[PDB]
């Protein structure tokens, strides 16, 4: 439909005029305009003189923080468990976590903790 | 016959070449032998096959 | 598979784009004359700036 | 055709594995087969028996 379109055929007849009309400026004329430029290199270096100048919500941006610390020492710390099946000094570790630990069945402890469930605080208080 | 991609070429370079090996003791023994043989391989035929050994022969493999 | 490329072919999206907007930016432009003055200021205050701003753990270096 | 039997018993058939693991209170993790005769594909099979 040809009517749908008028808006838009308005607003792009503006683009043609001034297209033309800009190119007939610079066939009628240019040095002083060069040196107008570089002047305005002072509003830069004035507007460089700023530039080079330059209870919930603490909560939560010293927990980002520390999140980020966190995870940061986590990942330095892994290196060494990495390298763990070759290294020397895990040897001696894991060997003294032993001896400090005078067939053990991991799923029968965690259905122990499970049972007591949700009640742990209100069984010893 | 013809139509193939050259011919002279290959005639021209199969004389040499039959020259060149007897250096099947003489040039015209090799021309001759070259096609006794490529001509004497007994060819294999289809024949219907059980299906339970083509399978068991298979599971051999992998 | 076809859907274990999808991630790869999302994050890929993104690049094609701006390719073509650097193009469309650089053609509008003779505003470079300005434009390179501002930087060719500007490095020269970063640099100044720059300028400006320039037990066992000891018995092993002494031992190193 | 030989070959091509040989490549069908390796991929089986095309299907791939079937592998699997189930989860048993108490007994903890144990060793599970999806495979079965009527070509229902495996997180379907794995389904009901969740």
């Amino acid at each position: 439909m040809i009517w749908m379109f008028a808006a838009a055929a308005a607003q792009m007849i503006q683009g043609g005029l001034q297209y033309a009309q800009d190119a007939k400026n610079q066939r009628r004329q240019k040095a002083d305009q060069k040196y107008n430029e570089a002047v305005r290199s002072a509003s830069a270096r004035q507007i460089t003189e700023i530039n080079t100048q330059r209870s919930v919500e603490q909560n939560l941006q010293e927990v980002g923080v520390q999140l980020a610390a966190a995870e940061g020492n986590l990942m330095q710390n892994a290196e060494l468990t990495e390298l763990s099946l070759d290294s020397s000094v895990m040897n001696t570790v894991d060997q003294a976590r032993n001896s400090i630990r005078e067939g053990t069945d991991w799923a029968a402890t965690g259905s122990a903790v499970g049972q007591i469930g949700t009640s742990m605080v209100a069984n010893k208080l | 016959i013809g139509g193939g991609v050259g011919a002279l070429s290959k005639v021209s370079r199969a004389t040499r070449l039959a020259v060149g090996l007897s250096a099947t003791i003489t040039p015209l023994d090799v021309v001759g032998t070259s096609v006794g043989i490529a001509m004497s391989a007994i060819p294999g035929i289809r024949k219907v096959a059980k299906a339970e050994q083509v399978q068991q022969g298979a599971v051999r493999g992998g | 598979m076809i859907w274990m490329f999808a991630a790869a072919a999302a994050q890929m999206i993104q690049g094609g784009l701006q390719y073509a907007q650097d193009a469309k930016n650089q053609r509008r432009q003779a505003d470079q004359k300005y434009n390179e003055a501002v930087r060719s200021a500007s490095a020269r205050q970063i640099t100044e700036i720059n300028t400006q701003r320039s037990s066992v753990e000891q018995n092993l270096q002494e031992v190193g | 055709n030989t070959v091509r039997g040989v490549q069908n018993t390796l991929t089986q058939n095309g299907s791939g594995t079937t592998q699997g693991n189930l989860n048993v209170p108490g007994a903890g993790f144990v060793s599970f087969n999806a495979g079965n005769s009527f070509g229902i594909q495996k997180n379907v099979v794995m389904g009901a028996v969740n």
